[PDB]
């Protein structure tokens, strides 16, 4: 699982 | 590096005051449009700051941090006291992994508030590389927090900071405190969503993102963020559906297509991957309207 979420 | 790449054939170069047209396209839950409008006000009136701010603030919501920072820097260039621009800057650099520019922006967000400018009298163990800058404005925001125990924008700011140091433990505690206060802030429900997702709880995250879309039914980041959680849980059908809705609602688009290309990949569809190179979201059928 390694993708980045955005604020 | 300085100026905005303005989109050609802007239909609002022909409209008498497009600021108002856009401001209510944002009211009409339609970011792609409202960005064009503000793009004109900025080209018609360079010197008007609430145009560059609305432009930036909107592009960030429309999943384009690149253009959002360029735009907020001009709004800051015009008014360097503008707490909403600085709040937004911090969020954008945090996402863009520019640590020093983020800390600077948070600090500036705090010290510009007249009720906190008293704190400007300042002066191995805990995390960050970029360390003095981070120990400073973590202290500074806690002092601010024991002045005003329940300032929601203070928690939301602590949440921003704890994402940079990868402490989604504390970030989620604070951003949970921040919604609750303001349980109808979409900006804030997303932030929780992302904190949770980054800290490996995509399950919960998906809840937080739904509350956000209940409030702003056309918030493109979030649609994208929902794809990111569905992808991280290896539920690629769902990620794929969600990214399409996000791509559609974005309008051309971005590395958004690159992300969709790797989904169809792991999914074992060599077709479909082949035809991502047309602009067209049209053929991709599982959703309609």
């Amino acid at each position: 699982s390694n993708r980045w979420s955005k604020l | 590096n300085t100026d905005y790449p303005f989109e050609a054939n802007n239909p609002y170069m022909y409209h008498e005051n497009p600021m108002e047209e856009g401001l209510s396209m944002l009211k009409l839950a339609n970011l792609a449009e409202a960005a064009l409008a503000f793009e004109a006000v900025c080209q018609k009136e360079p010197e008007r700051e609430e145009a560059w701010r609305s432009l930036g603030l909107t592009q960030a919501e429309n999943e384009k941090d690149g253009l959002a920072i360029i735009a907020l820097n001009h709004a800051r260039a015009l008014d360097p006291a503008d707490i909403a621009v600085h709040a937004a800057l911090a969020v954008s650099h945090t996402n863009e992994h520019n640590a020093n520019a983020a800390l600077a922006s948070l600090r500036a967000w705090l010290l510009s508030q007249p009720q906190y400018e008293q704190l400007g009298s300042v002066n191995e163990d805990f995390f960050f590389a970029a360390p003095n800058e981070y120990r400073e404005c973590r202290t500074l925001l806690h002092a601010a927090l024991e002045m005003n125990p329940n300032d929601a924008q203070l928690h939301a700011s602590l949440g921003v900071l704890y994402n940079l140091s990868n402490n989604y433990d504390s970030a989620a505690a604070n951003l949970r405190r921040a919604v609750e206060l303001r349980p109808d802030d979409a900006q804030l429900w997303n932030k929780l969503g992302a904190t949770l997702a980054n800290g490996n709880r995509p399950q919960e995250a998906l809840d937080a993102y739904n509350r956000a879309l209940d409030i702003n039914p056309g918030y493109v980041r979030v649609m994208y963020n929902m794809a990111v959680s569905y992808s991280n849980m290896s539920q690629y059908d769902l990620a794929a559906k969600q990214l399409v809705r996000a791509i559609y609602m974005q309008v051309a688009t971005r590395s958004m297509w690159d992300f969709f290309r790797m989904l169809l990949n792991v999914m074992n569809r060599p077709d479909l991957v082949e035809l991502t190179y047309a602009q067209n979201v049209e053929p991709f059928a599982k959703e309609f309207g």
